[PDB]
């Protein structure tokens, strides 16, 4: 019952025992992460302009995604010990190895994609900046939500 | 990869998919020699 | 004949007491279908 906008708009504040609500605040490293990647690279789906951002914007991505990618499986954790279910637990450890490597796989190509998108070459680098960032976009948001409802249902699994 | 992509993409449809992202069926009739298609004109009494 | 991309088309039968003589006789020929169907004709060839 918390103003929290995820994907179709479901909105929650856990409402299990309090290491599901633990999981509601690491998770919130995670999905406060999420949404906020969400909107950053948003922010750099096509308002991507100038070259000499491109370079330490996807850096910031990176390093975001690089952040995202630890935190999807920081919050995929803390519920599976809480986790009376085993069932239920499942996804989660694997988002925290399928959302982690996948955010982590990108998170490492963005920085060389920030590299690329360091030194600069607005002839065709911004072209691979356009094509993998919505890619990643696409990506990231598929991970995310796979996970986003993945890592709850670890908190639902870690309910009682 | 990397500089190189497939002309594909992959809609994942999950049970849970936000309501935006789930399958949608679209139908796009066209207008358009004799003309055959008509409406049905209906009779009386 | 196609005519305003109607393709119509008129048959007849009646029997045959001849030999090889188109017969001196006379019937009017009525329709059968109107084809809606836009194509050039100039060409056309039989099948048996
Ligand atoms: C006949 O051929 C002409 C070629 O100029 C074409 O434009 C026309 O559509 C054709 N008509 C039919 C009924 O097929």
């Amino acid at each position: 019952s918390a103003e929290i906008d995820l994907g179709k708009g479901d909105f929650r504040e856990i409402r299990a025992s309090e290491d599901a609500r633990e999981a509601a605040e690491a998770l919130a490293e995670a999905a406060r992460a999420m949404k906020e990647a969400l909107e950053i690279i948003r922010e750099i789906a096509e308002k991507l302009r100038d070259s000499s951002r491109a370079s330490e914007a996807a850096k910031r991505i990176a390093k975001a995604i690089r952040k995202a990618a630890d935190a999807i499986a920081e919050a995929a954790k803390i519920a599976a010990r809480a986790a009376k279910d085993g069932d239920a637990a499942r996804n989660a450890e694997n988002a925290a190895r399928k959302a982690k490597e996948f955010a982590e796989e990108q998170a490492k190509l963005a920085d060389m994609y920030a590299e690329l998108a360091k030194n600069g070459d607005k002839s065709s680098v911004l072209e691979q900046l356009k094509t993998f960032a919505d890619k990643a976009f696409h990506e990231m948001e598929d991970r995310f939500y796979q996970a986003a409802l993945a890592v709850f249902e670890a908190a639902e699994a870690a309910a009682g | 990869g990397f500089n190189c992509y497939f002309p594909l993409q992959s809609y994942g449809f999950q049970p849970t998919n936000g309501v935006g992202y789930q399958p949608y069926r679209v139908v796009v009739l066209s207008f358009e020699a004799p003309a055959t298609v008509c409406g049905p004109k209906k009779s009386t009494n | 004949k196609n005519i305003d991309g109607y393709f119509k088309i008129y048959s007849k039968h009646t029997p045959i007491n001849l030999v090889r003589d188109l017969p001196q006789g006379f019937s009017a020929l009525e329709p059968l279908v109107d084809l809606p169907i836009g194509i050039n004709i100039t060409r056309f060839q039989t099948l048996l």
